[PDB]
């Protein structure tokens, strides 16, 4: 079974007021704690050849606004620093004046995001040169990632999403030259034995359903604990001796 | 030569488990030969030729030689030397190259007496740095250079005449980089500050021209972006 130490189970909320001091912390940590996981959460509801899948994410990401973004840092073994936070939940500005659906119309403190939320443009500047991007010594961990990468890449580009899947893939590989989709790795592992959800993954590893994991910050924590535990068990190998790296850079 | 503190520019170290050695006489001659004869045409052959003598333990020595003795004084050959680095395929070699470039710049930008700064060396090292980072879709880390905070500080310490031309030389290299050209938000945000300074600093014409020339390389003008509001 898997029982991460108590002090790892902590998510630091980031608002406009602490955005900079928290990035300073993230910059010191990245050389040693070079595995980073990401989770996102967006406001509305997605709107109506796996080119159909890409084309819908494209339009949606272009339109919709991410409201929270979760980052967690560990080393290759799931070790985290013993001082200060190593998981963050960035809370983004929310503007009801521009949001189509009313707040009253169909988990989140909308008022707070409105008064205290992060400017996505300031966020993207601090991420660009933080040490996390465009560097294959850093390992990105995602889960069922298309929309997360969609939203993250759109934030970094500060431009329209790419016309097609191939262009989108080009961009992801540049910003994130070393990344895994844990959803895919787990599914390939279960197929050497023939759900795939993260919680089902976490349970299968004997990880307690801590309450900390329910939030966006908490979900990036959970996928990072899981990826690392799972990778330690098998030594980064599939049941047939093949390396996980076989699926580096592949989405879904 | 008296130095001043530089709050937002730092030199780190290259992470490397390998003992880095001065190259022995025989290795030198072999390398200088390649460097001296390589052209865009004979590039990939001169490179594999260079590999047979340049092993990771000599990377630091090569970087220290190429940056201090060649890049600093031969701007016409930056594209060539940059391609040699890429050709070598080593991420470690690239880090040494960047690190040595930061060392050279740190010393220059720290020099208290402007008159003692060789503006040609300064301009060449800034341009070289952009050459092997931004132009190659590789970032310059905030822990090494905090551009926006550097400019704001240069403003209150009256160091703009040195810092601006340095910044604009590096940023120029982003003009053909697919990730770093505008609307890259990192690049745009530095531009907005340059645009703010240009309006508020009441600085000299050569600086105004420097910013206009940078914007033009991105096909923008001082009216294409709203100025930041960091300066009082």
């Amino acid at each position: 079974m898997f029982l991460p130490p108590p002090n790892y189970l902590f998510v630091r909320d980031v608002w406009k007021s602490n955005l900079y001091s928290e990035f300073a912390v993230i910059r010191q940590l990245v050389s040693q704690y070079n595995h980073v996981s990401i989770s996102t959460e967006f406001v509305g509801t997605l709107a109506r050849k796996v080119d159909y899948h890409y084309q819908t994410m494209r339009a949606n990401v272009d339109f919709l606004n991410p409201i929270q973004l979760g980052l967690s840092l560990s080393d290759a073994n799931g070790n985290k620093p013993d001082n200060g936070p190593s998981t963050w939940q960035f809370n983004f500005e929310f503007d009801p004046k521009k949001e189509i659906m009313s707040t009253e119309s169909l988990g989140i403190n909308f008022e707070k995001h409105e008064n205290l939320g992060i400017d996505v443009f300031e966020f993207s500047q601090l991420l660009m040169d933080s040490g996390l991007m465009m560097d294959d010594s850093v390992t990105w961990i995602t889960y069922h990632a298309a929309y997360d990468l969609g939203f993250l890449i759109n934030i970094l580009m500060n431009d329209s999403m790419p016309n097609n899947k191939e262009d989108f893939e080009w961009w992801v590989h540049q910003y994130m030259p070393n990344f895994y989709d844990l959803n895919l790795v787990y599914k390939i592992i279960q197929e050497f034995k023939n759900q795939y959800s993260l919680t089902t993954l976490a349970d299968e590893l004997g990880l307690p359903r801590f309450s900390i994991f329910t939030t966006t910050g908490g979900q990036s924590l959970l996928m990072l604990l899981s990826f690392c535990q799972l990778s330690k068990l098998s030594m980064h190998k599939f049941p047939n001796g093949t390396d996980f790296a076989k699926y580096q850079g592949v989405i879904y | 030569q008296e130095m001043i503190p530089l709050k937002f520019f730092a030199v780190d170290e290259v992470s490397c488990q390998i003992n880095q050695e001065g190259a022995p006489k025989d290795v030198v001659e072999k390398v200088l030969f390649v460097l001296n004869n390589v052209t865009l045409a004979n590039l990939n052959n001169k490179v594999d030729e260079l590999k047979k003598s340049l092993t990771p333990n000599y990377f630091s020595w090569f970087s220290t030689y190429l940056v201090t003795q060649r890049a600093k004084t031969e701007p016409n050959y930056h594209d060539l030397y940059s391609k040699v680095i890429v050709a070598m395929g080593s991420g470690l070699l690239h880090q040494f190259m960047v690190n040595v470039t930061l060392r050279q710049l740190f010393v220059l930008l720290s020099t208290k007496d402007e008159q003692a700064i060789d503006k040609k060396h300064l301009k060449n090292l800034a341009s070289w740095l952009g050459c092997i980072t931004l132009a190659l879709n590789k970032p310059i880390k905030h822990k090494n250079i905090a551009f926006r905070e550097m400019l704001i500080e240069a403003y209150k310490e009256n160091r703009l005449e040195i810092v601006v031309p340095f910044v604009t030389k590096i940023l120029q290299r982003a003009s053909e980089s697919k990730i770093f050209k505008p609307p890259n938000p990192w690049t745009v945000g530095i531009l907005k500050l340059l645009i703010e300074l240009n309006e508020k600093a009441n600085w000299k014409l050569s600086l105004t021209f420097e910013v206009e020339v940078l914007l033009k390389s991105f096909n923008l003008t001082t009216k294409s972006l709203k100025p930041s509001n960091f300066i009082n």
